[PDB]
């Protein structure tokens, strides 16, 4: 009953965050008061759309 | 002439010896052991009561820290 669409493997391409889990907690309290608005509108994207698929950008 | 030399007392006699059941008291009160129990108690109280609430900022610390990961 239809064909699932997904993403070419081109449109997930990115540049990674390749620190490691420590890096991040050490970093965490300042990186959640410096990058809040993106991280809060990928979230608000996320949870409204309900769908991974329109909220890569 | 020797005179008879034989397993005897000594002159007088000997020493007195004690039989009597000699069990001393040798404890404190039932007041004094319940006050040092129960002020053991509350100094516990108070300091676990401390290291708990230190406990629980310190887990809101490391939940805020995942909440700014998480995105």
């Amino acid at each position: 009953p239809g064909i699932v669409e997904l993403p070419t493997l081109e449109d997930l391409k990115v540049q990674e965050v390749k620190v490691s889990s420590s890096v991040l907690k050490a970093a965490a309290h300042h990186y959640g008061a410096q990058c809040d608005k993106p991280n809060k509108e990928f979230m608000l994207c996320r949870w409204e759309e309900k769908d991974p698929r329109r909220c890569l950008e | 002439a020797s005179k008879v030399k034989q397993d005897m007392p000594p002159p007088g006699g000997y020493g007195p010896i004690d039989y009597k059941r000699n069990l001393p008291r040798r404890g404190l009160s039932g007041y004094s052991m319940f006050a040092v129990g129960i002020g053991t108690l509350l100094f516990g109280y108070w300091s676990m009561m401390k290291w708990n609430r230190e406990r629980r900022r310190l887990q809101i610390e490391d939940f805020e820290a995942r909440i700014a990961l998480m995105p």
